[PDB]
């Protein structure tokens, strides 16, 4: 309403590191990724439950989400709807988990030792979506999976899609191969920019008048994160189908 | 940096594989079983007629 | 000097233009589809909502970086 | 610091808004899904 | 040498460019739809006004950023 | 010095660019729709007035910004 | 120096293309409106000149301000 | 100092464009209306020439201001 | 210095996008009309070449000032 | 020196204007085609998302270039 | 200095956008006309070539200066 | 090495000893007179080529003008005919016809301005002759509220012939500059038929100038 | 100097703006065609890809030039 | 004076801007035509490739300027 105080300052960074580096180099993103994976495993275990065809019980929600994802993948294509379904479901609810937890209380201030000194108060949250390494790894894995699927389905097709697309005169290849190669880097950069931008907004915009300014911003950020997770999940299947097609 | 990226990739791959084996396989199996049970029940109604 | 202020002005204005024009075509297509087959009212609501959500996603990217230049 | 308090306040407001915005529609959808599953079970029982 | 002056001018102009070209197409589509059929009526009016308010928000950003430099 | 002069020029030009094509699309859509059918003339005229008001709002915002920079 | 001439160039150039094409959109819309139905030509006549007047009112804001720059 | 030359180039640079897109769009509507209704003639043509004149007036203003600052 | 050279570049380069799109739109409308109605092939051609005469005139307004500022 | 800030501002502004109207007409055409037939709406909804993604990728390239310039 | 190369770059960039979108609109109109009816294709292709030649003339206008500045 | 130069001269001032534009005009006139002599004396009832030029140029232009404006095409037939069979011929002679401004020990601004002056005199004489006060119509009349720019429209018409002269000088001069550039780098036109494109552009420009004159006459009619 | 950073910004931005709206138009027209008649999606989608690739070629040309200037 | 880098950046970006949306509009028209007249591929896709060849050819000339900066 008024926001008399609370606007202490604003500070952002590319990423945040975590402890445990002596035994094995660990960044705060790894801590966030582990937490998201643990939450996903716990949800699956609770979703599984007795698994005796129990309706509702908070497992029907996960079942409906999985069914909707399966229907979307089937509509996209059917050649690898079964084999690749776990691959897309891996991104689903994991990119979603990364988008989540950004609006948690002190998500950007978690693990700060403390504005007095800030000597080694590295924020140990570093949202896994808000890390270039995680997005780069996910995109590389997706591109490798798409290339392997194309080679297995039509090994000649993958090569002929570019080299033999139009042998006479010019060909769709090279440009097509370059576009596909940029597609992995493009997907990586998409996750890099997303989530990171939301966090930067939640910091900077809320730094001034943190009252009903961060609220719609966080709502839009959550919707954007869910949309981005769904977009990446569908785009992996779309690239795979284009390679098959 | 690159080592951290490789470690994150390995962790994500392990989590995804565990999930595909346990939840995705079983959840999909359960949904398919329910749908197929309904369909075979329609077939059994046809057999009833 | 104020060259950074000029940078903030350029960022905010040239990041507001894109979404500003885009959402117009978005909701124009939406109301057109209302006038022709309004049976899809729920679908058009959802799809125009996500389309705008992308537009002010771009807009808020522009605004937050503009603040960063101003920071 | 105070940034944590501001983030907590914003998160509380967002949760309060969301719990009334569409939680009831979400509950309705969940109940509908459960009803569809139960209807499938009942249809199976009837057919058998 | 007066960089803030050009900064404010650029901010205002490049913030105000968008909403006009938006609102044009916006209300053109809705008015064509209502001319086709007046049934939607208020329903389309409501669909239009919020869409216009979305670009009004970007106009507000364009004005406010210049105001900060202006004072 | 001259920076304020070019600042005012940029402000007025970039505040006139948008509303121009704005009102253009406004009137084109309105005349097309009223050409589709009469008996909604009053309603299309009201929406026309809303559109011209919203475009000229940003127009006068740019104009008064330039006017204030004039002093 | 010639920065006043730069201001005049920006004033005359920017803010003219907008209304310049807006006029074309207006008249084209009116033209197909009357072509589809010539019985509404009187109403088209009333709407044309007022739309043209408003876009030209933006253009003349662009022009007279440049004359003021010239002094 | 060639800054006046740069100003003149920029002035005429955007000066001879308003009609460019305008005659592009205006003729489109004219010929489309003629194809839709070849019976109507000379009224569309009078409006055509009026629109052409109003569009090219801005280009003439740009060119004449460019000449005035160049001599 | 080379500021007169970049001024020549501004003069010739600018005033090209608009006439280019106009050259596009004129024949787009003309061919749409002629396919829609081949019996008007003469009149559509005449109303195409008038638009040519205006848009190329704008392009040459750019070009002639490019040569004048060049020498 | 502050010109890096200008570079980042320009980069993000360009990357925001670029895909704005892009995604706008994307979702406009999507809702259009959905209104024409809600039967094949799923297939077209699947097909439009890669188009959204390419534009978003271009925007992200524009944004990450600015971030790279920052660091 | 390098300002001459900047002049050439600006000249070719502004002279390539215009015909670049021009020819696109040319062929766009031609192909909608063809898809409407592939019976007037001879006349359509002739007028398309005329438009292509005009766009090429614009391109040459914007392109010869690139080498002239080198001279 | 680029060596292009501007041939701007003063029509009012006496002709220069070189007179490149005057020489080109004389050559074009000589070629046209040679063609007319070849088509006139050796003329048959159904000539091929000799009468083909007449039938496909003069008759075609007369038919087009009649379609655009019947009963006014007859009145200003001489003006459109003079615009035709010229300018295009001068450009064809100037399209590197064995000289290319080389081996010397329309593009002229003055000529284009004089042609536009002739066009505007055609306006002042014929246009609004059927009305007399037509030039004052829709210009600050009782309905001047909706016709305030009507005088501005007349000024644009006054600027329309000037723009026509500019378009005659422009493009035609451009073709010369492009040919010079191709000679300086990548000679023999270019990978594309530069020479053919320039010739077609000049022909299209001449036809567009004739059509613009006819359309300006029609606009002055109403 | 910061000229390299503004150079990369200009490169990526001015090379990305085009293909953004390009992809917009591509998939827009594709979605209207498919909704109109999706029986020929096999080819329509293939055309979209070839066209998407053609515009992405320019996009990656801009991006790789920006990268080269960055290193 | 490292103006060569910004020169090539502007050249590539602002030469690639036009052909992007040119490819977009030509393939929009072609996908519409195929959604109307599929078997006409042998002629319509030939016209497609011709119009394509002009566009990226112009962009490639821009790229040759970019390499002339290397020269």
């Amino acid at each position: 309403f008024f926001l008399y105080t609370g606007p202490p300052h604003v500070e952002v960074a590319a990423e945040v590191i975590f402890d445990g580096i002596p035994g094995f180099p660990i960044t705060n993103s790894f801590v966030v990724a582990i937490i998201i994976d643990i939450f996903v495993i716990a949800l699956a275990v609770a979703a599984t439950r007795n698994l005796q065809m129990v309706p509702r019980g908070l497992q029907n929600v996960m079942e409906f989400i999985l069914e909707s994802l399966y229907n979307l993948f089937r509509n996209i294509n059917a050649k690898y709807v079964a084999t690749a379904f776990p691959l897309v479901a891996t991104i689903f609810l994991f990119v979603l988990f990364g988008n989540w937890f950004g609006l948690l209380p002190g998500v950007g201030s978690i693990g700060v030792c403390c504005a007095a000194q800030g000597k080694k108060l590295v924020p140990l949250f570093r949202a896994p979506a808000a890390d270039l390494n995680f997005t780069f790894a996910i995109a590389v894995i997706s591109f490798v999976f798409i290339e392997y699927w194309g080679f297995r389905a039509l090994g000649p097709g993958y090569l002929k899609k570019f080299f033999n697309t139009n042998g006479i005169m010019s060909f769709v290849g090279i440009i097509e191969f370059i576009s596909e190669l940029v597609k992995p880097f493009a997907l990586a950069f998409r996750l890099f920019g997303n989530i990171f931008a939301g966090e930067v907004l939640l910091v900077v915009m809320a730094f001034l008048v943190p009252l009903l300014l961060p609220l719609p911003f966080y709502g839009f950020e959550v919707f954007v994160g869910f949309i981005q997770a769904l977009i990446f999940a569908l785009l992996t299947y779309a690239f795979l189908n284009i390679a098959v097609t | 940096n690159p080592t951290l990226f490789i470690a994150q990739l390995i962790n994500f791959l392990l989590l995804i594989f565990i999930l595909r084996a346990l939840l995705y396989r079983p959840v999909m199996n359960l949904l398919n079983e329910r749908t197929r049970r309904i369909e075979e029940s329609v077939r059994d109604a046809e057999k009833v007629r | 000097e104020g060259l950074n202020l000029v940078a903030t002005a350029l960022a905010v204005g040239l990041g507001a233009i894109g979404p500003g024009v885009g959402i117009g075509i978005i909701v124009s297509g939406a109301v057109q589809a209302i006038g022709r087959n309004p049976e899809i009212e729920n679908r058009v609501v959802t799809y125009m909502f996500i389309g705008i959500a992308f537009t002010e996603a771009l807009a808020i990217f522009g605004l937050v970086i503009a603040f960063l230049i101003g920071f």
